[PDB]
């Protein structure tokens, strides 16, 4: 997509919320700990607690992040992601076609047919005796 | 440990480029003008340096605020637009039954449609190659030409037109609204003109200014031509 | 026992986080690119896929599937003169790995082979292969 | 071994966190027949209104088998 | 960032003070005035020092 | 409101649903880097905008 | 981190035209007396000497691995300060979340000067209250005018200096046995032969231990035209 | 995932020694990728051909000695002997290893505070506990009162 | 709405029947334009200003916690009268939730 959003559209900095689903999740898992069962009374709080890199998958979220900007191929992504890139460009190509071979070859007819008939072919001739083309969109009539 | 934003502390640029806007105001000849607005190109354009050394701060947010800065610049060009297509239709209730002649809705339509179109598909393809890290000399060149015809078909519309501005409200909204196109058309010729391959690629946000600016200034022209022509 | 490190990344802006000292030394033996050397192991399917983009290729590497080399590209422009010393470093890699799979916990002993015919090693740094990237026909026949 | 070309192969799934993403339930992806119907009336009026020009101007002279409170003499 | 912008930095020591020839403390301009007139009041406010403290503003006539 | 992420929030179909905004609130937000903290300030904003009985007055007049 | 921009080149590893000339000297320098350069170089030249010696590897311990690699073995005075650099990092462009402070746990708030600008926004749920601003100075225990959240302010000071990686490295890790130039020259002669150069780095640093430009072609790489 | 798949960071290779893709003007060099795949054979079919990484033999012992002290590295050092660990693999092998940094409580010097003044925390908490009482009554007190 | 935290009838159980109220005065002190002396050049007079902060004042309660000068507003916060550069260390708004993860205890 053209625009960035941060995100989902996030090229700027490559930036992504959670790891790869290729991981294993013994490997690397998203970052959701709001399942913890209940802490034992016994144990002791020795770091902050506060939500940081002290959590592992956090931890490894921010390692992964600045790891994958170098890689030794690309990771290709499939059709309809590419699709989905240049949808614009291919929609305003098909637009061009239309406007040469659709577009053009009838208003060249109507401008021949106005010559001879001195109104589009489109057009109610009229009887008042005024002169020259008149409107073209008849609808808009 | 450092800052979070490496702060500016001085500009002196502001005190020039306004002093260079009150000269067009304080100024007995003509000629003076023109040579102020290439002052004035100078200095926005150390502005824009001024930007592009920004990015020795490393800082995520520069491309986000820059972007969102050109959306709201892009809504003010689209809001003076609107305005105009306003006071053309204020006076709608006027039109079409005065002795003067309107537009064809067969030649310059299309002649224009066509090339603008063509124009959208060469910034694509520019588009295009810088997702794809590559470039093509011609594609520079392509919209030179398209440019230049541009200009050459409207100078020649205008000095054979055979109705003024003098004439009807209809003729000077239709002078006005090519004229605003035409501007922002040569503004896309002054925003161009520098197009080159930079090597830190998708964090420069001229190319996404340029795409966003150019199907504007297209898209623009579909609201006119059905207004006007059709 | 193995004792826990600190790993650092970045120049500038660098990221510290725990890790296995055997893991990044690894880690950093793979970045030796000119030691450590991807290799190329085909199929039936991908050879013949080659070919659409590069019929000489297509042939090296069907030499190089029917032997069940894996073989690194640069190599593998050079296979028909190549193929007898890879053959014969196919079985010195394969007996290595044998020997030190089966060897018993504790023992580090280097295995036997012959290194002569392996590449890269100390005993075989390789050969100065020439750049093949030069037409041979005549655009006028 | 076995590959697949990674141009065919399948969109991957949001992951299921607590923050997850679902579109499933919106219906939003793709023009419904809803829309379609909005065209082909679209169509329909634009021929009606050219073809039957005096439509709009209907005859106040009414018959209406049944009397006027029949439901056929509704429509 | 190795050698950015610090977040952090002490304030050097300030500079020498002066003092007179004779020793006296070099004093410099104060725009402070003790204004000269025979009113003595002194009006106190209390003040809002944040949302749990106070502060007794008092305001003197010289 | 509930108070812990473990407990879903409930959702309608349909194009202004719970999900739908979640899907499209942190679009442009540089806060939302992780799923505990997405959902975090996802929910702290609808617990203050969408649970705000005198908001729904407003929505009328609008 | 989400904050930090896009990794640089320089970021996986540098260009060998910034090793020191001097690599005789550079070796025996020791750590505290190394630049950021001249660090990287020799953990890069010692560490790659052993590691391109297979047959020594197995022999070697852990301890000793690490150091020739310049890894440093943790430790839980090393570690505790890693890690609220880490925790400072990361707050840089983050939100400050965690469990509601007490005396026996205060809410921690990293600071390299004597003060930080801090907000209590109460408990969870009913219990969260507008935000309280206050400055967290250092030496007192704060307790919050509404809720009675408790605060702290840990600073990340150490002898004049604030905590880094490079601080925390100089500080705990330990210099071992002076590395010697003839490890250097016989891994050299071991992948580097007949034109083949399969160790670059100590190519390059063999050739300035002998003084620049002795090795065959290191004039012409030292050769540049701009 | 990101930036279409393309890696922000990738090696090239060049077979000529004294290629510079900068100086030159030539058209017939191929570049090739960190793996060796010359340019002319596409993305999608060079990553489905499996790359291991292969080490020279006398690494062997070391590697093995890395799989006994640490069991649950074993996997992975056999998958490198037997050259088949690919990219992926090792990256498994990378992340599976990895621990955050810790922080000690204990470790963190206090503000000052006196023996007799830690003796009055529960005092203080008491009065706490009644101010929130007395303010919360109070707020119902007003409203009625005012409005 | 906002009414208070909520306090269990425990909570407000006295440890002793002497148990009262503290009475500790919140009001700062007395104050006024700050004064400063004319020996002080503009380094000194400067140092005098960041002394005479009521933002870096609080009051300690009887168990040696202090309650410190706050603010809805970060605007009181900065030194008065406001320096060139303020927050050079990002404030830290402190929000709290009841979810929590093995790695920060130890058993
Ligand atoms: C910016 C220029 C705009 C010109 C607009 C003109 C409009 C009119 C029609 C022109 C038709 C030609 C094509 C125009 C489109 C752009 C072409 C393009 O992209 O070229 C890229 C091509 C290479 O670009 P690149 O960046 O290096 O490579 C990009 C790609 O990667 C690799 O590119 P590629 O190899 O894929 O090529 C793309 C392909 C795509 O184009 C097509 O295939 C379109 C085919 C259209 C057929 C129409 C029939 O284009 C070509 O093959 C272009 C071939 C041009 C050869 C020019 C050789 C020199 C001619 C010198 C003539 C001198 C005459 C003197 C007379 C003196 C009399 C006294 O650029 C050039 O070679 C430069 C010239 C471009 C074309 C200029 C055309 C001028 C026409 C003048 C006619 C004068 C008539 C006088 C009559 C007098 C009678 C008395
Ligand atoms: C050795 C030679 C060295 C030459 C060095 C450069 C000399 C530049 C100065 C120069 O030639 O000035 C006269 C030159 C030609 O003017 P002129 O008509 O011979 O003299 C003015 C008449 O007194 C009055 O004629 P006017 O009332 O028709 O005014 C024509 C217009 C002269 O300027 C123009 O006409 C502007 C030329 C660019 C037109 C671009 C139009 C784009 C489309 C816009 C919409 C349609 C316009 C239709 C017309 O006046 C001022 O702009 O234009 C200028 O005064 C400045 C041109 C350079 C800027
Ligand atoms: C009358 C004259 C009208 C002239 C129209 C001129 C349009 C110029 C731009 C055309 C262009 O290049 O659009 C294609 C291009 C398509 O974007 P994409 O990311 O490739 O789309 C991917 C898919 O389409 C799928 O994309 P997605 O649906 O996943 O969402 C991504 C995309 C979706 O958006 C678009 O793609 C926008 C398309 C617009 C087409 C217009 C025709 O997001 C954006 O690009 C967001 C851009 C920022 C929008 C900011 C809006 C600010 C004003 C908000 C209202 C404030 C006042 C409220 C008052 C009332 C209060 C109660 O649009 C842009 O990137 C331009 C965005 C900025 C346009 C600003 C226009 C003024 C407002
Ligand atoms: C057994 C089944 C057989 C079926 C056979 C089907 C045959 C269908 C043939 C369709 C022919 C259509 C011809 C259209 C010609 C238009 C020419 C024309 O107008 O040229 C000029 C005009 C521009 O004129 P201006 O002077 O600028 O004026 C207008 C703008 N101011 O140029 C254009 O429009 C350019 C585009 C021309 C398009 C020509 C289309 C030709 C289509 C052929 C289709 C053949 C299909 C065969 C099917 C066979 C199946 C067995
Ligand atoms: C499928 C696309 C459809 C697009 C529809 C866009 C609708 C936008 C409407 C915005 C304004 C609506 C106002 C209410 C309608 C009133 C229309 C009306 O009365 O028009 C005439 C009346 C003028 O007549 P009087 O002042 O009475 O006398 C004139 C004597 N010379 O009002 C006007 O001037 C209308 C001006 C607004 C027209 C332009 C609106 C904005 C265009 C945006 C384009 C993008
Ligand atoms: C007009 C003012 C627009 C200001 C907002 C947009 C600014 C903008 O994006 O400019 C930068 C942008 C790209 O710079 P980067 O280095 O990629 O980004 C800067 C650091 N990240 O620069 C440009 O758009 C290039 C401008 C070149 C043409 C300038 C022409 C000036 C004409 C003045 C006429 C009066
Ligand atoms: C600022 C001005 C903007 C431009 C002008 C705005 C005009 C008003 C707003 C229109 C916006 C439409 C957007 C497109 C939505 C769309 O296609 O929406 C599509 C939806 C269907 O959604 P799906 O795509 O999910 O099926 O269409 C419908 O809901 C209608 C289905 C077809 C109904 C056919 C029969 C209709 C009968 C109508 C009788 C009317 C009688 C009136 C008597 C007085
Ligand atoms: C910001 C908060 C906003 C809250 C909502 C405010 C809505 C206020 C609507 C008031 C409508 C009153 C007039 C009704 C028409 C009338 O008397 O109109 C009177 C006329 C003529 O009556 P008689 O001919 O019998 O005298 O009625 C008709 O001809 C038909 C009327 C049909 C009305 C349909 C459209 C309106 C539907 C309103 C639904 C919601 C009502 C809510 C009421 C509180
Ligand atoms: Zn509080």
């Amino acid at each position: 997509k053209h625009f960035f959003t941060d995100g989902a559209n996030d090229y700027v900095t490559g930036w992504e919320n959670t790891p790869p689903l290729k991981f294993p999740a013994s490997v690397m898992k998203p970052c959701d700990y709001s399942m913890t069962k209940p802490i034992p009374k016994h144990w002791k709080l020795r770091g902050s607690g506060i939500h940081g890199p002290e959590n592992t998958d956090l931890m490894k979220l921010v390692l992964w992040n600045r790891l994958k900007q170098k890689r030794p191929q690309r990771e290709v992504p499939n059709i309809n992601y590419l699709k989905d890139s240049i949808r614009l460009e291919l929609s305003v190509n098909w637009w061009l076609m239309s406007c040469i071979f659709l577009w053009g070859p009838w208003l060249h007819w109507g401008q021949e047919y106005q010559k001879v008939h001195e109104q589009p072919p489109w057009a109610m001739k009229r009887i008042d005796g005024l002169r020259g083309e008149g409107y073209f969109t008849w609808f808009l009539e | 440990f450092e800052l979070n934003i490496n702060i500016i502390n001085y500009n002196y640029l502001g005190i020039i480029i306004t002093v260079i806007i009150s000269i067009y105001i304080y100024n007995n000849s003509n000629i003076i003008s023109v040579y102020n607005s290439n002052l004035l190109l100078i200095n926005i354009n150390i502005w824009m340096k001024y930007n592009i050394l920004d990015m020795l701060n490393l800082n995520v947010l520069d491309y986000k605020i820059l972007l969102w800065i050109v959306v709201i610049i892009i809504s003010n060009e689209i809001l003076l637009f609107v305005s105009f297509y306003w006071i053309y239709y204020h006076n709608y209730i006027n039109y079409y039954h005065v002795n003067i002649l309107i537009l064809n809705s067969y030649n310059i339509v299309y002649n224009n449609i066509i090339l603008l179109t063509l124009l959208s598909t060469i910034v694509n393809i520019k588009f295009y190659n810088y997702i794809l890290s590559y470039y093509k000399y011609i594609l520079s060149y392509l919209i030179y030409y398209n440019n230049y015809m541009f200009n050459n078909k409207i100078i020649l519309e205008y000095k054979n037109n055979s109705n003024y501005t003098n004439d009807s409200v209809y003729m000077t909204s239709y002078f006005y609204i090519i004229l605003l196109h035409y501007i922002h058309i040569y503004d896309s010729i002054i925003l161009i003109v520098v197009y080159n391959y930079v090597n830190y690629k998708n964090i420069n946000n001229y190319y996404i200014n340029i795409n966003i600016y150019y199907h504007l200034i297209e898209v623009l022209y579909i609201v006119i031509s059905i207004l006007l022509y059709l | 026992q193995v004792p826990d490190v600190f790993a650092t990344f970045g120049w500038e802006r660098r990221l510290t986080v725990i890790h296995h000292p055997g893991v990044m030394a690894i880690s950093k033996l793979l970045d030796q690119r000119t030691v450590v050397k991807p290799r190329a192991t085909f199929n039936q399917e991908l050879v013949e896929e080659i070919g659409d983009y590069d019929e000489d290729l297509q042939r090296k590497a069907q030499v190089a599937l029917d032997n069940g080399l894996a073989i690194e590209w640069r190599v593998l422009d050079f296979i028909d003169d190549e193929l007898p010393r890879l053959l014969a470093e196919k079985r010195e890699i394969e007996k290595a790995r044998e020997q030190v799979m089966s060897k018993a916990p504790g023992d580090y002993t280097q295995p036997v082979f012959d290194s002569s015919v392996v590449v890269p090693t100390p005993a075989n740094l390789g050969r100065n292969y020439p750049t093949l990237n030069l037409p041979s026909g005549d655009p006028t026949e | 071994y076995k590959t697949e070309n990674p141009l065919y192969k399948d969109d991957e799934p949001f992951a299921k966190t607590c923050h997850t993403f679902d579109y499933t339930r919106e219906g939003t992806e793709k023009n419904g027949l809803g829309y379609y119907c909005l065209m082909g009336l679209w169509a329909s009026i634009f021929i009606w209104d050219s073809l039957y020009t005096g439509a709009t101007m209907p005859t106040g002279v009414h018959r209406y088998v049944w009397g006027p409170y029949f439901p056929t003499a509704w429509f | 960032r190795i050698g950015g912008p610090p977040v952090f930095m002490q304030f050097p020591p300030p500079p020498p003070k002066e003092y007179l020839a004779d020793g006296t403390p070099k004093t410099y301009p104060l725009h402070q005035p003790v204004f000269d007139h025979g009113y003595t009041w002194e009006h106190w406010y209390m003040t809002n020092a944040g949302v749990f403290h106070t502060v007794y503003y008092g305001e003197f006539a010289k | 409101p509930p108070t812990r992420l473990s407990t879903p929030l409930y959702s309608e179909g349909g194009a202004f649903t719970v999900n739908w905004w979640r899907n499209r609130y942190g679009l442009y937000s540089r806060r939302q880097t992780d799923p505990m903290l997405a959902e975090f300030l996802f929910r702290q904003q609808v617990k203050e905008w969408f649970y705000d009985v005198p908001s729904y007055n407003y929505a009328a007049l609008v | 981190y989400r904050h930090w921009h896009r990794m640089s080149e320089d970021d996986w590893a540098l260009p060998l035209d910034s090793m020191p000339e001097d690599v005789k000297t550079l070796m025996a320098t020791p750590q505290t007396e190394r630049g950021f350069v001249e660090d990287y170089w020799y953990n890069r030249i010692r560490g790659e000497a052993t590691l391109l010696d297979p047959e020594a590897l197995p022999s070697k311990s852990y301890i000793a691995l690490a150091r020739d690699m310049g890894l440093q073995i943790v430790d839980e005075p090393s570690s505790h300060m890693m890690g609220l650099i880490e925790l400072y990092e990361y707050l840089r462009g983050a939100s400050f979340v965690g469990p509601f402070g007490t005396i026996e746990n205060p809410v921690l708030v990293p600071a390299v000067g004597q003060e930080r600008v801090v907000a209590c926004t109460g408990g969870v749920g009913d219990e969260e209250h507008f935000t309280l601003w206050f400055r967290c100075r250092e030496g007192f225990m704060y307790r919050c005018g509404e809720c009675d959240q408790i605060f702290m302010l840990v600073r990340l000071y150490y002898e004049d200096r604030y905590w880094t990686q490079t601080l925390v490295r100089d500080t705990f890790m330990s210099d071992g046995d002076m590395f010697d130039l003839k490890t250097l020259e016989r891994v050299h002669k071991m992948w580097n032969k007949d034109e083949m150069v399969r160790w670059e780095v100590g190519y390059w640093a063999q050739d300035y231990v002998l003084g620049k430009g002795v090795l065959p072609g290191m004039v012409e790489e030292h050769t540049r035209v701009n | 995932a990101y930036n279409g798949g393309y890696p922000f960071h990738y090696v090239v290779q060049y077979d000529d020694p004294n290629y510079d893709c900068e100086a030159d003007f030539e058209f017939e060099e191929i570049p090739r990728d960190e793996f060796g795949v010359p340019a002319h054979i596409p993305p999608e079919l060079s990553t489905q051909i499996r790359h291991t990484y292969y080490v020279p033999p006398q690494y062997y012992p070391f590697l093995k000695k890395l799989g006994e002290d640490t069991p649950e590295l074993k996997p992975y050092t056999d998958k490198l002997i037997m050259g088949d660990m690919t990219y992926d693999d090792y990256e498994e092998m990378f992340y599976k290893f990895a621990k955050p940094l810790k922080i000690y409580r204990s470790r963190l010097p206090l503000p000052y505070r006196t023996d007799e003044e830690i003796s009055q925390e529960k005092y203080v908490n008491w009065c706490g506990r009644w101010y929130s009482y007395r303010q919360r009554l109070q707020g119902d007190y007003y409203s009625r009162h005012y409005f | 709405i906002y009414e208070g935290q909520t306090v269990q009838e425990s909570e407000l159980i006295p440890q002793e029947d002497d148990w009262v109220i503290e009475e500790t005065n919140f009001c700062l002190g007395r104050n006024c334009y700050v004064r400063f002396r004319e020996e002080d050049d503009l380094a000194r007079r400067a140092l005098h200003q960041m002394d005479s902060q009521l933002n870096k004042m609080h009051t300690r309660l009887r168990d040696g916690t202090v309650i410190p000068y706050m603010s809805f507003h970060p605007d009181e916060m900065v030194d008065r009268p406001a320096p060139i550069h303020t927050f050079s260390e990002k404030p830290l708004l402190k929000w709290t939730w009841d979810e929590t993860y093995e790695e920060a205890y130890d058993d």
